[PDB]
């Protein structure tokens, strides 16, 4: 059982800048025939893994010259020169020199870029959900960098987190921005005892918050 | 083009049995070693089954040996994985994979995968609710719309817009688990001119409950 060990576990780098992923193996990956069966797979958000490199250094047809693999015995590296935006994903090294075939646990290649403000959109519940006795209020933070952000809810001026759920998209492959939604789920009854609904976002790359609000009596 | 399409996935009780299938096409199936490779929730990959081209020899890691059976029907271009005595550890996205034919011992093609969820919980279809502006000033250069998908199990769901035609600007957040049910939301932003000047629709798929749904995003 060959433990394959990758570092770093997460790698952020800026467009055009190069990145280096290391893969170290418990044992030597030189087969008794001298061939070295060490491959690289990239898995992009929401897809299968696809081969990039097989046997240390051979690019699968389709793969650009930016990518290259190197090393021997137990020590292997993959290099990405003009990191493009489409290159983000999870890079896995795999060995099939020894049975069982094994994978490293992967390395997340994040993109780095200039900070960016959310466009904030807030959504009252739908009459459909209301009819069923529920009321989810949604606040959507679109196209922002970095990943970290707190959103909080205020009902008639006063804070709420019970029944709040937050959730991020994967980093966008074109703009390298993130989005996220926060969802405050009440009962229709509790929703209808209050007028004002407000979501407030902060992140630590602003000393101010961004606010978006609606009033029920204004529907 | 080569493709691999898996099915069989779903939810199953501890100690139960399931049979996954994989339809292969665009290559001479008969000439290629096949395999199943699974990806756990913690996102790690594990080879679980290998079968030779003629289906004469099989291999399994110690993890599943005795419990898993890989087979292939070379006549019907189909690969199978029979699973038994299911542990919770077996919960994973199961990929059907092809080996190269040059004995460089790599996987050259992977399907989209099917999901196995091993638990005592119940398969439950989603509800979809529109996300539509209101009760506030919504004006100007663009309009952001969406679908909120709640109360489903197991995962995953897929959301599309206009049967795939609307791909651009779409943001779909990861699903979140709460009191045994998943939820997510998908949103798209478009020009204020084009809505409600056309009817805008979201397409929600939950395979495990063999559910497909359409919601049209109306106003007011």
């Amino acid at each position: 059982d060959v433990v394959m060990t990758q570092t770093p576990l997460s790698l952020p780098v800026s467009l055009g800048d190069q990145a280096s992923i290391s893969c170290r193996s418990s044992q030597s990956l030189v087969h008794s025939n001298g061939n070295t069966y060490l491959h690289w797979y990239l898995q992009k958000p929401g897809q299968s893994p696809k081969l990039l490199i097989y046997k240390v250094a051979n690019r699968f047809s389709g793969v650009p010259d930016r990518f290259s693999g190197s090393g021997s015995g137990t020590d292997f590296t993959l290099k990405i020169s003009r990191v493009e935006a489409e290159d983000l994903g999870v890079y896995f090294c795999s060995q099939s020199t020894h049975v069982p075939w094994t994978f490293g646990g992967g390395t997340k290649l994040e993109i780095k870029r200039a900070d960016a403000a959310p466009t904030v959109s807030i959504f009252p519940p739908s009459s459909e959900q209301l009819t069923s006795g529920g009321a989810s209020v949604v606040c959507f933070l679109n196209n922002f960098y970095p990943k970290d952000i707190n959103v909080k809810w205020k009902i008639d001026g006063s804070e709420r987190q019970n029944g709040v759920l937050n959730s991020w998209t994967d980093q966008d492959s074109k703009d390298s921005t993130y989005s996220m939604s926060s969802t405050l789920t009440l009962t229709k009854d509790e929703y209808e005892r209050h007028n004002s609904y407000t979501c407030e976002a902060t992140h630590k790359t602003s000393t101010s918050p961004i606010v978006k609000s609606f009033n029920r009596n204004e529907c | 083009d080569v493709k691999l399409v898996e099915s069989g996935g779903g939810l199953v009780k501890l100690g139960g049995s399931l049979k996954l299938s994989c339809a292969a096409s665009g290559f001479t199936f008969s000439n290629y070693f096949m395999s199943w490779v699974r990806q756990t929730p913690e996102k790690r990959l594990e080879l679980v089954a290998v079968i030779t081209s003629n289906g004469d020899n099989t291999y399994y890691p110690d993890t599943v040996k005795g419990r898993f059976t890989i087979s292939r029907d070379n006549a019907q271009n189909t690969l199978y994985l029979q699973m038994s005595s299911l542990k919770s550890e077996d919960t994973a996205l199961y990929y059907c994979a092809r080996r190269d034919s040059s004995a460089s011992l790599y996987f050259d093609y992977w399907g989209q995968g099917t999901t196995l969820t091993v638990s005592s919980a119940t398969t439950t279809a989603p509800s979809v609710y529109p996300l539509v502006p209101g009760c506030s000033d919504t004006s100007g250069s663009s309009v952001t719309l969406g679908c909120l998908v709640k109360g489903y199990f197991p995962e995953p769901v897929t959301v599309k817009w206009n049967y795939g035609a609307l791909s651009s600007g779409v943001r779909t957040v990861s699903s979140v688990l709460q009191s045994g049910f998943y939820s997510l939301s998908s949103l798209v932003t478009v020009p204020s001119s084009t809505w409600p000047s056309q009817t805008v629709i979201c397409n929600v798929a939950h395979p495990a409950s063999k559910t497909e749904l359409i919601k049209r995003i109306e106003p007011r």
